């Protein structure tokens, strides 16, 4: 390591590029002469002979390639001899592969193999291909190629419904293109640059084969390009073990062997090098170098050589040319054809009279352009990226078909289009390049693509290349064509962007890393192939042969570079590597290191737009031009007249930068060659340079500048300046009338709603009004409203409202259309708050809802502005001032409760020996809080709140308030609630062992099955249960005497009432409170809460006396927190995580280092990725397995049973990690191993907050946003899952502290600041969230009259706040009034739907009563929104078919999750299932479970996600399936409901009703009872009655088993059913005929259902229906559980006199085959 | 000739200059001086908010000069004090000697609440006395505008001393009103004219609350390139937005769109 050294990398550079030449000399093949001319001398090497013909190979028969890939071959016969030297290695291995081979060899089509190899990898069972499953890339060098190879790939691909695709420019809105395109054609730095940020959900992980097309450019300045790449893919095959094949084309050059190495080819099977007798048409080369310097002889010189040459071809051979400007075009075309005419030589051209001579005379009349129409009857044309596209099919046409003679155009001909000539001429090889700011040589790919198109291949039996070039150039040019001009690498100068790059990727993170990155850069093999030329002798190759030394010296030279420059923080000890938010712009945008510098020292929020376009201009891409005396008379008559004014003087080349730029805005013409060709590079650069400022100075919060800056970006890419009209930008308009309309210097959006009349005369062109007015609705337009929410006094939440008021138009908008949100401050300073907004075609006509918060204070500012900008469009802007004249701040919040030093009460103070033994082992005292509470909780009914932190033994006092309910009643009963399922786990188990273990009380746990829960609630004496499932019970109270006889309700982490969930919670309590006032025989309650603000407005709420609630803040938590807060500064999220990776390990040293810590990450991918990461940094402290505080032995009886391999090794250093991808087991072990100090740290995911039963000594919050994918966004973490988090800091019996250190972006450190050091305000959100409690209490009649309603408003939290709180609500005043005016609003909008939906009559606009539908949504705690549905879709005919469909598409799952990965999983599960859908969209929620709900019936069995989705699913499908039982019933429709009824028996089954009963039995094999089937058994009933011996004879099973089968015999239903008409003989016609049906159980309800594929524990459900199955019509139904015996009594109508035979049904809701049907008759009178 | 020479012309319009001073008015925002009294008291003290301040003087010109309507109240208990609270900018053009202003006081349904104050300006080079054209032009609004009382109104100078603007309030005199609301003497020395017409009155600098502006709700409020389009009789309302900086683009849009010609 030490000591290093700093190089010069300027010095290593190989200054030429791709014109280096390391050969020292050239040999020529024999036959090659030099002819001594006129001051030019000519090398002519003569054709080659192919190579015949190999030891043992001929061509093979498309025949015999595998049959899979012979689509792809459709239309050929043979491949060609490289093909079929290749088809083994490309089609049947997955080798890396290395083809060297000449122009035109075939090189293409052994891709294809590659790309048709791994096309075939994804063909599922139909032949259709799992499109969804990989990525091909194909990197092409030239623009116009990867055209090309998008069509030519595309058409011969097109026959495996496979999308190959170029990335079409802007991705920021249009990475649609590549989740839809599988194959991807790009150059290598549009490649880069997509992997550069990566973040994620990227695609690239799906790349499964890379092509690097004309891989020689490694040697160009390009090069490094390549290397960047390749470094990159495979240093990441080995960090993700996910293989990618490496495909690489090369033109046949030395060093090839080395390009191998690079490519991880084995030269022994990858590796095949075809020399130029392999080229398509041989190839007679003659190279003219001049010697001539002078620069105009030399100029004439070129054009007699130039003619001289053409002459030997002329009428004998067509002749391409090729010159390096789109204007040499024509002037050398018509310099040729011009002195022909001088002496009299265009009849060699043409044939006095062809069939071509007048078909290119018929075409030039008609050909439409100055250039072409020209020289086209003479046999010439031109060929341009300048002039038209169908112009150019005709010279490629006239061309193809031997019509043209001479053809003059550039090198963009030879890469994009397949044209080949016999004669092909290379006139002069310079080029003037903006980059470097000068003349220099073409580049090799060029030329190398020119004069390959030399020789047609089926019409010529040689091809001629002529080269005409400088003397001085000819043993270069000699040497790239004659296989001898060596593969270099030029990355040593790229070094250090390249190495930011790996560095923001997180790839490199230490120096160490960055040696081991660059042991993969084609430079290192080069340097340890030949180290001479890379600067290093022999002598020090040698104490350095792996150049271990050498490359640290050259990662220290370029992160010095870097750390001086501000990209990277670079620590010289450690050699650790540090990100920045500069670092990060420069990579993403692709921006070199020493321009982000520039940026940095100058960007300053005053910078006015004269200084803005200055930095500009310094940006180091533009370091190479200079201002040439030639240019400066007209940059001199451009600065004159700039609208920005230019400080420099016209001599610094910052002002012809300057100029250039303005120039380029303003759309001038400016004449100076070099200029515009300059004009052109520093303007393409501008794009993505300017977005970098944008970027920087967004993120910095500098308004002005912002804005500036923005607008600049849109400036350059519009080519106009703001002052013109904004409909320029709509381009199919004449540039005419905007102009008009410019000249009346009116404001352009008094144009809006002015009709199509009045702008036609305005303007003074009536003639098109309509026009104008259809483009100013077009252009895009929002409008902005806003809903002001206090939350204190110094946070404001704000809910944006944006509703377009634009018309759409996909011709014009496309897709989607991007904007920014910008909340400024009072002077348009500072942005205190921005986000990117997206509005989609989809949804460019709804209203869209933005929240946020923003900073607020005292005295109350004037006003902040919303601004919402658009990305793209010019002038195209809205600002909403937010004035703060009418704010209504809250009050500030009262003082806490005093904590009072009271003596410490000892666990005596019970005075209960019995109630003693629950705490006395565990700790002598209880804590301060518990000592302050006690007696109030104690010793009082008063109902009592309790607000303390997490971590401060809040629950025990509620122990206190249920121990004193059983001294006053023996039998007395306590409902607890906690918001969340997983705490009700935890209380449960805690309780379990208190009070039932050992205290003999009963303590249950609510399931969310209703009678299930109805018997809990009977017998238990502690009833703990989530909110939802105490709602559904509580909402049937007056029926339900064992809900309103409860002594003691406690709802715990009531603050909870503001979050996401919190309405049912405030509904339940408010209901306990009303209850208890109607009973007159008070309900005691106890409210626990983390710290509130606002405490006393629960408490006033709850019915708590000021003395009965303490409401502590959280400076009072026993055992002390110490919270530390650490902000960073990056905006992009994967970078941020990893600018938080080491600061986690040295929060740990810091914070914790011996003492055990929680880490929580955002997601379960990252919970892995941070357990190695802490490692890794712990082995680099060379302090590995400090964390493990067991013996490497003690672990391996817990290890052994995990199946995750990575979770052992992070275990066996002292690290686990939870998520809930873990079986429940390894969490568990986990949670041990963590509780018993075996190791120190475990990596948790946010998810998991709430269910952990561990604690530790520190807390790290790394990061506080998640990505959630149903949104395509980041989410901020609830506040309430962080006060969760922090609390997982606390070891009473254990610490003296807790520590806690939350990383997070530093926009949000304020807010964590202002709501965790401070007690936390919360609000209802109920008024949101009304219909379905509304429809609850109508249904239970609490609710009679819109009266009724503004009543029970009374009783809730949302109440009581909207008086404290008033604009939160949208209440202006607190006035009585003001509320009994908003109360009856919201009373109004709730009933109104309700009645619209069909659950609720009103009658007199007043009376409100319920309707069926409603009661079947109250009582079976379905949305009325679903129950609405239900009652459209559901029909008399329906079946299991639409059954399944209607209940999918309920609201309970419209948060189904569609996973991009499942697209194509979910389409073959549409076929491997029995009911196939109508047109599906398979990015549905309700299509989903539709298919998922297949699955389940099916047990298909799933990978672990969609089987936790299928356990949600089936969590809701009881009563949904109940419901359309009740709504069918209602409706008289028999068949299906007795399908409906069925439906219930297969859910809970998992079965189909043509499936065999006996598949519902333990450990039954579906293969055997089609062995069942085959010796006389069909139902269960059989094989209950079956001898013993037998019957072990039958299953070919074990013996467990046997028990097991032998269990559910004896819990399977058998009932026996009388029935009787009573009184069947004095029936007579509209009378009442009732039908007695009596049930009685052979056996015990030995238990619940046993039915082990579903989730939940169930009870035997049962119907009795009367149907007309001759007429489909349900008469009568009853719902009954079953115990021995019970008696049924069902009513109904008799019809007319008959003759009348009914038929009576008895359905399980549980069992298939347990129903029974007897059919009987009544003779009515 | 003396063709022995040869010499082109070649443009350098004075506005670029400008342009360029302009973009570093920021600078003097961090050096700003109110001159004491030593007139001493009369009646009512202004007190000026340092948020609008600073971006008054970053909108300007050091040539031609802007100008601001006042507005504001009085803190609640406190008559004597005078808090400004929004500055208005209307359309206009100036010179280094006086600024042109519509006829039309501002009226928007925002400053309706508060109380008008007079008018604030930036001047070319600190003066001991107030101008003629300021006594002239404040007492000719309040001839037209009896809202403007002559003992509730000001004039404050903001002049661009070296590094630094030093402010300076005035108010009239009776005498001053009564010769100034009769001069049509445009010059530095108008007949008639002497420092009895005003008085100094008190302000200060506060950082304790913000002011705000408005601005027109459709133009901006710089014409000093658009002039023709600029008339006493010129109609305009606001909305409360900030104001752009005196070279802004929207300012100068012949400049943007007769170089793209051609």
């Amino acid at each position: 390591l030490a000591p290093r050294q700093v190089l010069d990398l300027e010095d290593l550079v190989f200054t030429q590029g791709s014109h280096f030449m390391a050969n020292k000399r050239c040999q020529l093949p024999d036959g090659s002469f030099r002819r001594q001319r006129k001051g030019y001398e000519e090398v002519h090497v003569p054709a080659l002979k192919p190579k015949p013909f190999g030891s043992e190979e001929q061509l093979l028969p498309v025949e015999k390639l595998p049959k899979y890939a012979q689509a792809g071959f459709e239309g050929f016969k043979t491949l060609n001899r490289i093909q079929s030297k290749l088809y083994r290695a490309a089609l049947e291995t997955d080798e890396n592969l290395l083809l060297c081979a000449p122009t035109g060899a075939g090189k293409t089509n052994v891709a294809l193999m590659c790309m048709l190899r791994e096309i075939g990898k994804h063909i599922n069972m139909d032949g259709t291909i799992n499109v969804d499953d990989f990525k091909i890339i194909y990197i092409a060098p030239m623009r116009s190629l990867v055209q090309e190879m998008v069509g030519s790939f595309g058409k011969r691909l097109a026959t495996y419904g496979i999308t190959v695709a170029e990335l079409t420019g802007d991705h920021q809105l249009c990475k649609e293109e590549i989740s839809a395109t599988q194959i991807i054609v790009c150059t290598p730095e549009k490649w880069d640059i997509i992997t550069r940020k990566g973040g994620e959900r990227t695609y690239t992980q799906l790349v499964r084969l890379i092509i690097l097309d004309e891989i020689h450019l490694l040697h160009d300045d390009r090069g490094p390009v390549l290397e960047a790449l390749v470094a990159r893919a495979i240093r990441n095959i080995e960090m993700t073990q996910e293989d990618v094949r490496l495909i690489g084309l090369s033109a046949t050059l030395p060093n090839y062997e080395d390009v191998a190495t690079f490519l991880r080819v084995d030269p022994a099977k990858g590796l095949f090098y075809f020399d130029n007798s392999f080229r398509p048409v041989p190839l007679e080369q003659t190279y003219v170098g001049i010697t001539e310097k002078k620069a105009i002889k030399r100029f004439q010189i070129m054009n007699e050589i130039v003619y001289e040459k053409i002459m030997e071809h002329a009428g004998k051979n067509q002749v391409l040319v090729f010159v390096h400007s789109r204007k040499e075009t024509g002037k050398t075309a018509r310099a040729i054809r011009d002195m022909c005419l001088e002496k009299d030589t265009l009849g060699l051209f043409l044939r006095e009279g062809s069939a071509s001579t007048e078909v290119l005379r018929t075409e030039a009349e008609q050909c439409k352009n100055l250039e072409l129409k020209d020289l086209l009857p003479y046999g010439f044309a031109i060929h341009h990226a300048g002039m038209t596209r169908v112009d150019r099919t005709l010279v490629e046409d006239l061309f193809a078909d031997k019509h043209i003679q001479v053809l003059v155009s550039t090198a963009t001909l030879a890469w994009g289009v397949n044209l080949p000539a016999h004669t092909v001429i290379i006139k002069g090889t310079q080029v003037y390049s903006p980059e470097k700011g000068r003349w220099t040589e073409l580049g090799a790919l060029d030329i190398l693509q020119m004069l390959g198109r030399a020789g047609r291949p089926q019409y010529d039996t040689k091809g001629e290349g002529i080269l005409i070039t400088s003397h001085g150039e000819l043993q270069y040019y000699l040497s790239l064509l004659n296989q001898q001009l060596p593969i270099e690498s030029q990355m040593v100068s790229k070094l250090p962007d390249m190495l930011n790059a790996e560095i923001v990727l997180g790839n490199v993170q230490n120096a160490k890393d960055a040696v081991n990155w660059l042991g993969y850069a084609y430079l290192y093999i080069r340097m340890l192939r030949s180290p001479t030329l890379y600067g290093i002798s022999h002598d020090d190759l040698k104490g350095d042969p792996l150049l271990d030394q050498r490359r640290l010296d050259l990662v220290h030279t370029a992160a010095l570079m870097l750390d001086k420059n501000n990209l990277v923080k670079y620590d010289k000890k450690t050699g650790n590597f540090q990100v920045t938010e500069l670092g990060r712009i420069a990579s993403h945008y692709y921006i070199t290191n020493d321009t982000v510098q520039t940026y940095n020292q100058l960007l300053k929020p005053t910078l006015s737009e004269i200084e803005l376009f200055r930095v500009f201009s310094l940006s180091s891409e533009f370091k190479n031009i200079t201002v040439r005396e030639e240019e400066k008379l007209e940059l001199q008559k451009l600065l004159e007249r700039v609208p920005i004014p230019v400080k420099e003087s016209i001599e610094e080349p910052s002002a012809k930068i300057n100029v250039l730029l303005q120039a380029f805005i303003s759309q001038l013409k400016l004449e100076g060659f070099a200029l515009m060709a300059d004009m052109v590079y520093v303007t393409q650069s501008a794009g993505r340079l300017m977005r970098a400022i944008f970027e920087i100075v967004l993120n910095r919060g500098w308004a002005q500048l912002t804005d500036k800056t923005l607008n600049l970006c849109k400036m350059i890419d519009k080519r106009m300046w703001q002052s013109m009209c904004p409909l320029r930008q709509f381009r199919k308009l004449p540039e005419e009338v905007v102009k008009k309309i410019e000249k009346k210097n009116f404001p352009f959006e008094r144009l809006y709603d002015l009709n199509h009349n009045e702008i036609g005369e305005l303007i003074r062109m009536p003639k098109m009004g309509k026009t104008i007015h259809k483009y100013v609705h077009l252009f895009p337009k929002l409008e902005l409203s806003v809903h002001l929410q206090p939350i204190t006094r110094s946070t404001l939440k704000v809910e944006l409202t944006i509703t377009p008021d634009f018309q759409w138009d996909e011709k014009v908008h496309g897709s989607s259309e991007a904007f920014w949100i910008l909340v400024e401050d009072v002077d348009s300073e500072v942005i205190l708050h921005h986000e990117y907004f997206l509005l989609k075609a989809k949804y460019a006509q709804d209203e869209h809802l933005i929240t946020f918060f923003v900073p607020v204070f005292e005295p109350l500012p004037p006003q902040y502005f919303i601004r919402v900008v658009s990305d793209r469009w010019l002038s195209c802007e809205t600002q909403l001032p937010v004035s703060f004249r009418h704010l209504i701040l809250p009050e500030k919040y009262p003082p806490p409760t005093e904590l009072l030093d009271l003596q410490p009460l000892p666990v005596s103070a019970l005075r209960n020996s019995a109630f003693e033994s629950l705490y006395q082992d565990k700790f002598p005292f209880f804590n301060p809080i518990q000592t302050q509470v006690f007696n109030t909780v104690y010793n009082s009914d008063d109902n009592v709140f309790v607000g303390a932190p997490t971590g401060s033994g809040k629950t025990i006092c509620a122990e206190f308030a249920i121990l004193r309910m059983l001294l006053q009643s023996s039998e007395g009963r306590c409902v607890y609630i906690t918001p969340m399922e997983a705490l009700a786990e935890q209380v449960y188990m805690d309780w379990y062992e208190k009070f039932q273990d050992r205290l003999n009380k009963k303590v249950v746990l609510l399931t969310g099955e209703t009678s299930t829960d109805l018997k809990l609630l009977g017998k238990g004496n502690i009833i703990i249960s989530t909110p939802e499932k105490w709602d559904i019970l509580s909402r049937r109270w007056k029926q339900r005497k064992n809900v309103q006889n409860i002594n003691l309700f406690v709802v715990d982490e009531v603050h909870l009432i503001g979050g996401e969930n919190g309405p049912v919670l405030e509904v339940i309590c408010s209901r306990m409170r009303y209850i208890s006032s109607q009973i007159e025989r008070p309900i005691r309650i106890v409210a626990l809460s983390s710290s509130l603000s606002n405490a006393k407005d629960v408490a006033h709420w709850l019915g708590c006396s000021a003395t009965s609630t303490f409401n502590f803040h959280p400076n009072v938590r026993p055992v002390p927190l110490e919270l530390h807060i650490q902000g960073f500064n990056i905006s992009h999220t994967q970078t941020r995580l990893l600018s938080m990776a080491k600061p986690v390990y040295h929060a740990i040293t810091k914070h914790s280092p011996k003492k055990p810590v929680i880490v929580f990450v955002p997601s379960r991918k990252q919970t892995r990725l941070t357990a190695i990461d802490i490692l890794t940094t712990c082995a680099a402290d060379i302090q590995r397995q400090r964390f493990l505080h067991c013996t490497e032995k003690d672990l391996i009886p817990y290890l052994e049973k995990l199946s995750d391999s990575t979770l052992k090794e992070t275990l066996l250093n002292g690290v686990g990690y939870l998520h809930e991808g873990l079986s429940p087991m390894e969490r568990r072990l986990v949670e041990q191993l963590f509780s018993s100090g075996a190791i120190q740290v475990v990596v948790a995911s946010r998810s998991l907050c709430w269910g952990m039963n561990v604690a530790a000594h520190l807390v790290i919050i790394m990061d506080t946003q998640y990505y959630n994918g149903k949104i395509h966004a980041y989410v901020d973490y609830p506040i309430y899952d962080v006060l969760q988090m922090v609390g997982h800091a606390n070891r009473p019996l254990q610490d003296d502290e807790g520590r806690c250190v939350i990383m997070c972006q530093g926009s949000k450190k304020d807010f964590f600041k202002k709501f965790l050091y401070e007690p936390l305000p919360v609000e209802s959100h109920l008024d949101h969230c009304m219909h379905d409690h509304f429809n609850a209490e109508i249904v239970t009649k609490t609710i009679e009259n819109k009266q009724d309603a503004v009543d029970y408003l009374t009783w809730t939290f949302l109440y009581r706040r909207m008086t404290q709180n008033p604009n939160y609500y949208n209440l202006q005043g607190i006035s009585h009034r003001h509320l009994s005016d908003h109360l009856s609003e919201l009373v109004e909008q709730t009933l109104s739907d309700l009645e619209q939906s069909k659950c609720i009559s009103i009658e007199d606009e007043m009376d409100v009563a319920p309707l069926n539908l409603g009661m079947i949504a109250a009582y079976y705690y379905i949305n009325y929104t679903t129950i609405e549905l239900f009652s459209m879709s559901l029909n008399a005919k329906t079946k299991v078919r639409g059954l399944i469909e209607i209940i999918s598409n309920a609201a309970e799952y419209e948060n189904i999750p569609i996973r991009h990965h499942e697209d194509n999983l979910l389409r073959q599960l549409a076929q491997k299932v029995p009911h196939k859908l109508n047109n599906p969209k398979f990015n549905d929620p309700h299509v989903k479970t539709n298919l998922l709900l297949q699955a389940h019936l099916s047990r298909m069995q799933l990978s672990a996600e969609l089987q936790s989705d299928t356990e949600e699913i089936l969590s809701k499908a009881i009563r949904l399936i109940q419901a359309c039982v009740d709504v069918l019933s209602s409706n008289g429709w028999l068949s299906p409901a007795l399908a409906a009824m069925e439906l219930a028996q297969m859910v809970t089954q998992a079965m189909w009703s043509k499936d065999s009963y006996l598949k519902q039995l333990p450990h039954f094999t579906s293969e055997h009872i089609k062995r069942c089937t085959d010796k006389g058994v069909e139902s269960v009933f059989d094989i209950m009655e079956m001898e013993d011996e037998e019957r072990n004879a039958l299953l070919q099973l074990t013996d467990s088993q046997i028990a097991d089968v032998a269990r559910f015999c004896n819990r399977y239903p058998n009932i026996e059913l009388s029935y009787e008409v009573v009184d069947k003989d004095s029936i007579r016609s509209g009378g009442p005929v009732v039908v007695l049906v009596q049930l009685e159980r052979e056996e015990e309800v030995t238990g619940p259902v046993i039915a082990p594929l579903f989730p939940q524990k169930r009870e035997e459900g049962w119907w009795v229906v009367i149907g007309d199955a001759k007429s489909n019509s349900l008469i009568s139904i009853k719902r009954l559980t079953l115990q021995q015996k019970a008696k049924v009594k069902l009513d109904f109508v008799a019809p007319a006199t008959g003759a009348h035979n009914y038929t009576l049904y008895f359905m399980s809701d549980a069992y298939m085959g347990c129903d029974q049907e007897y059919k009987f008759s009544v003779d009515v009178k | 000739p003396l063709g022995s020479m040869t010499q082109t012309f070649s443009s350098k319009t004075e506005w670029r200059v400008r342009a360029i001073s302009a973009a570093n008015l920021h600078l003097r925002t961090n050096h700003i001086y109110v001159s004491s009294d030593d007139i001493k008291e009369t009646g009512y003290t202004y007190i000026l908010p340092k948020n609008v301040l600073k971006k008054f003087i970053c909108i300007s010109d050091l040539r031609a000069q802007i100008a601001g309507y006042l507005y504001g109240v009085s803190p609640p208990d406190n008559p004597q004090v005078k808090e400004i609270r929004c500055i208005v900018m209307v359309p206009q053009w100036g010179t280094h000697q006086t600024v042109h202003l519509p006829g039309q006081l501002p009226q928007h349904e925002y400053l309706k609440e508060m109380e008008p104050l007079g008018w604030i300006h930036t001047q070319p080079n600190e003066s001991p006395q107030l101008s003629p054209q300021d006594v002239t032009t404040h007492a000719k609004i309040m001839a037209d505008n009896p809202s403007w009382d002559g003992e509730k109104t000001i004039i404050i100078t903001c002049s661009f001393t070296p590094g630094s603007c030093t402010l300076t309030a005035y108010k009239l005199t009776p005498s001053g009103y009564e010769w100034g609301r009769q001069n049509t003497d445009k010059g530095n020395n108008p007949k008639g004219y002497l420092p009895s017409h005003y008085e100094r009155v008190q302000m200060l600098l506060s950082d304790r609350f913000l002011g705000f502006f408005m601005v027109p709700a459709q133009s901006s409020w710089n014409y000093n390139f658009m002039g023709v389009r600029h008339d006493p009789n010129m109609k305009y309302e606001l909305q409360l937005a900030n104001p752009k900086e005196f070279y802004h683009e929207v300012h100068r849009p012949s400049h943007f769109l007769n170089f793209a010609l051609l």
